[PDB]
């Protein structure tokens, strides 16, 4: 898994809310299911497969979280951010 | 108190109907399609019921699940 190497989410930013500073890429065994985006230095609930997981981002877009194996969810800070 | 809600959602053809469904509800603010399968409704609101969005859009559409939920950081 390289982010690098991984096309954008298919986004959409509201124009009437802060605009989220990462992209997230959920993989199951290392195979890319989805990706989106998702606020900095804050939280989120997401379903990743069979489980609901809090996920905490950090200020570089680091997500950490409780995910079930074979299942990840990695994140990237967008261009700019 | 503004909510990000990401709704999955079979929409094959209906999409314009789920849209039309979701954007009518109360307390959304707005509504798009995302994901790398153009099959997350992407919701935004305050006070916006995710459980009645899920259970409608099962009624009238098709498969429906809440995938994310996220408060608006302002």
């Amino acid at each position: 898994i390289d982010l690098s190497r991984e096309r954008d989410p298919n986004f959409f930013d509201n124009a009437d809310i802060p605009v989220p500073e990462c992209f997230w890429f959920m993989f199951k065994n290392n195979v890319r299911q989805d990706a989106g985006t998702c606020y900095s230095s804050w939280k989120m609930d997401k379903k990743v497969g069979p489980n609901w997981v809090h996920i905490k981002s950090d200020d570089n877009c680091n997500l950490s979280g409780d995910f079930p194996p074979g299942w990840i969810v990695l994140g990237k800070k967008r261009p700019g951010f | 108190p503004k909510q990000k809600i990401v709704i999955k959602v079979s929409m094959p053809c209906s999409r314009s109907k789920a849209m039309k469904l979701v954007v009518m509800a109360s307390g959304v603010s707005s509504v798009e399609v995302t994901g790398d399968g153009k099959d997350r409704l992407q919701v935004v609101g305050d006070g916006v019921d995710a459980a009645c969005l899920v259970t409608c859009l099962r009624k009238k559409i098709g498969h429906a699940e809440l995938v994310q939920v996220e408060e608006v950081k302002e």
